[PDB]
């Protein structure tokens, strides 16, 4: 965790549906966006840190 | 905690619509049955501190 390894997505078509649906997740939230309105939505990059 | 406010709604409010339901909002592709992960309770706290 100190050393957090991040992707950078560019260029690409990103799915939620299959994140928000899935059952393997002990937690999922989300801040400033509802779950439900994130495949409707564009950006410049989409970052994940794991 | 005694303060609340509705995190989800299936349709929006109407003009001065009020609406006092507690039903759980089913947020996956998946039904709830009235019964959770994906199937929550609408209303949350601030929690003001």
């Amino acid at each position: 965790v100190y050393a957090w390894n991040r992707k950078r997505i560019s260029n690409c078509v990103a799915d939620y549906s299959v994140l928000y649906n899935s059952a393997s997740f002990s937690t999922f939230k989300c801040y400033g966006v509802s779950p439900t309105k994130l495949n409707d939505l564009c950006f410049t990059n989409v970052y994940a840190d794991s | 905690y005694n303060y609340l406010y509705r995190l989800f709604r299936k349709s929006n409010l109407k003009p001065f619509e009020r609406d006092i339901s507690t039903e759980i909002y089913q947020a996956g592709s998946t039904p709830c049955n009235g019964v959770g992960f994906n199937c929550y309770f609408p209303l949350q706290s601030y929690g003001f501190q």
